[PDB]
């Protein structure tokens, strides 16, 4: 069973870059397609967007091409990066591994425990 | 090669029928080397058959990005097979680079069976 | 940018009743549409995806339609887990977009 | 079957070596059902051999999404063939709904020659 | 022969919507890729995005998603939107059909005449 | 963003003479680079792609090398037609980049 665990700050600093790690355990972070998803609390989920190892990464447009992710196949890890937070950006932070069905989709199946981060 | 066909033949068992019995024969020899020839261009991959779409997630399977060809290369050959669902993304599957087609006719064989 | 719609906000629900929660999408999302089940505290679980297909170890009491546009997550017997928030996440075109959240109580 | 082959072939002539003849004829038969059988998965569409990469720009080829296919589709044979250039973009063509192997090898004997 | 031929103002307002048209001739403006490339007066070429009729389409992450590029394949019509243009997208836009040798390259063979739009 | 960057921004040049340009790409982009001529007032016209393939139409005294990542446009012989100034595009990675551009002067 493949375990999504979220690491990082909960304290970011307004206008500063909010980094956010996701360790994959019991699996490869390879060969899926991952995604962060947002939640603000009391809010409804906020897709930030997917990557694939061997390919590219797309990014939700509301989020003004500030938000960078990456990942370390070596450390089986999915990082994200936030640029130019603001009180906006207090949220809870899920890594998300893409559904497979006889090919890649955009749904989510396993997720992270969730990171909770403040901004203030 | 027709004639020495007939010859065993013959010896085995033991004018226009021999004709036909001839052209029988160039007909069966034709049609072998024909299942040669597709054997053969199977062996060195000049057989694009299309692996089948695993189950579940592999290392095989990718982004189409994951097909990165040459820019200098000019081949006329694709390198994956891909499909995109419009449920999800492009999930792109390598052709086998050998006996394509036999493995292809494996996947379809275990899939079915 | 597809707006997902739901409906309504919040079910009143008790145990053992057919509680139906509906998603409409902007723009057709050719049955590219999933339903995930989220609790207080804890990370979302995908129920449907497809707008029909169940997920593995889903209890089957969860059904999903897709009559025209205007998706429909059914839950025959409402069981006292089954007390949660339900999104509904259009999955055709980029950006993914979810639902508002439809929170079941009791 | 084989006896009437080989009754066939008696009459446009005219013991462990007739079982020999029965075996080769039987033999023979099997071949010529795995080729039956090989056209009629081809004819179907059931053999997803890749069409080659028009040198041209065609309304066959486009980005993978070209390759959409539906939601609820389970299919396990891939919708298109592509070939990702270090150069430029995804290049993709669909795989003939019939005939693709016998329409791949037009394709190469055309290239070829 | 391939005939791009550029149209739109050439008087945009600072903090206003640029608008371009690139109509091609002679061919289909489907099947291909088309970009979008700028070029300041005096200054080098600047890729603003490409995008095919049957496909997504790209931009220069430069340009902060401010640009929408669009296909009218009824009217064999590429369509350029530069939202909020200040005195730096002053520039000659040209449509570029993108080359194919055996699969689609990043390359612009055909160019557009080149539209001159002034922001002031 | 692959840095493209061309060396010299100006080559004092006359009729029938070795011309070099170069150009250097920040990251290798696996000879995915193209030479494009632009002359006053006209849009540019895509000499060389893949950093080696001449273009169908283009006078073969136009030559790409590509040692390494650093790329080189080559004119035999510079015929009065050719001065202008010369792109090298970088088609690797998005968003494709140009270079400075190289003006061929007198």
């Amino acid at each position: 069973q493949v375990q999504l665990q979220e690491s990082g700050p909960g304290l970011v600093r307004p206008s500063e870059t909010l980094s956010l790690t996701c360790t994959v355990s019991g699996g490869s972070i390879s060969n899926d397609y991952w995604s962060w998803i947002r939640q603000p609390p009391g809010k409804g989920l906020e897709w930030i967007g997917q990557i694939h190892s061997k390919g590219d990464t797309n990014y939700n447009p509301s989020l003004k091409s500030r938000v960078t992710i990456s990942v370390d196949t070596s450390k089986n890890q999915l990082s994200l990066k936030v640029r130019s937070v603001t009180a906006a950006d207090t949220a809870v932070y899920y890594c998300a591994r893409h559904l497979y069905r006889y090919g890649y989709r955009n749904y989510f199946d396993y997720w992270g425990q969730g990171n909770l981060v403040t901004v203030s | 090669i027709p004639q020495s066909l007939d010859s065993w033949w013959t010896s085995l068992n033991f004018y226009r029928w021999m004709a036909l019995r001839r052209f029988i024969i160039f007909l069966f020899i034709l049609l072998l080397a024909l299942i040669f020839l597709l054997v053969l261009l199977d062996y060195q991959g000049m057989l694009p058959v299309c692996p089948l779409i695993p189950g579940s997630s592999t290392t095989s399977t990718g982004p189409c990005r994951t097909c990165m060809t040459t820019a200098q290369g000019t081949s006329m050959y694709p390198s994956c097979c891909c499909t995109k669902p419009s449920d999800g993304n492009c999930t792109c599957i390598p052709i086998p680079s050998s006996w394509a087609f036999g493995k292809f006719l494996w996947e379809w064989a275990s899939a079915r069976f | 940018d597809i707006q997902m719609t739901q409906s309504p906000s919040s079910v009143s629900a008790s145990v053992g009743d057919r509680v139906t929660i509906a998603c409409r999408a902007s723009q057709g999302i050719s049955s590219g549409l999933a339903w995930y089940q989220q609790k207080p505290g804890k990370a979302p679980k995908l129920l449907i995806h497809a707008a029909s297909s169940l997920q593995s170890g889903v209890p089957s009491r969860f059904s999903g339609s897709e009559s025209g546009t205007e998706f429909t997550l059914t839950i025959s017997s409402l069981q006292p887990e089954d007390f949660a928030t339900y999104y509904c996440q259009q999955a055709n075109s980029f950006p993914l977009t979810f639902g508002g959240g439809t929170k079941v109580e009791f």
